[PDB]
């Protein structure tokens, strides 16, 4: 739904890096150093961005 | 379960000071037992785990 | 107008013989394992192992 605030594996606080994440990603870096320039260096940590489906757009259209 | 249909129940939550930590810092986060493999022969498990962690390393999806 | 079987070089337990002649069948759900039958090659002992 929306991003969880810490990774689950370890808990490094990774809900104050996706918009930061899409932004790089719109500045045309690749996704294996969108993770990396962010400082995501366990791949427990780079699990929890690359693979995160933000369904939270999605579910806000239905809005009153 | 995972995908490739080997169901497990939860038996025990196990505090993280207690995970066997990696050689990069990584606690686990689901221990599954290597028996459940030989009776049952999900090479695709294995599979999976090698190209998840290769895909998280990498930035990749694969195939 | 045979050999019954690929072989596995398993003692048997009645004669010793060092193969027994194999047949699997999946008996049980889907859920576990795969049954698999033996055969002796000389006196026809036939056990089953459930894994
Ligand atoms: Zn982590
Ligand atoms: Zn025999």
């Amino acid at each position: 739904m929306i991003i969880p605030v810490r990774c689950f594996t370890c808990g490094k606080i990774v809900g104050n890096k996706w918009e930061a994440y899409l932004g790089l990603l719109q500045a045309e870096y690749t996704e294996g150093d969108a993770l990396d320039a962010l400082g995501l260096k366990r791949y427990c940590c780079r699990r929890m961005l690359l693979a995160h489906v933000d369904l939270i757009e999605k579910l806000l259209n239905y809005a009153p | 379960a995972s995908r490739h249909g080997q169901k497990g129940i939860l038996s025990r939550l196990w505090p993280a000071e207690d995970m066997p930590f990696t050689e990069s810092g990584m606690v686990p986060d689901i221990l599954f037992n290597p028996h459940g493999f030989p009776s049952r022969m999900t090479i695709g498990m294995l599979i999976e785990s090698m190209a998840g962690k290769s895909a998280a390393l990498h930035g990749l999806c694969h195939d | 107008l045979e050999c019954q079987g690929p072989v596995v070089d398993r003692r048997c337990p009645r004669c010793g013989h060092e193969g027994m002649a194999y047949h699997t069948r999946q008996m049980r759900s889907a859920d576990e394992g795969q049954t698999v039958f033996y055969t002796c090659t000389n006196c026809k002992f036939q056990e089953k192992e459930d894994s």
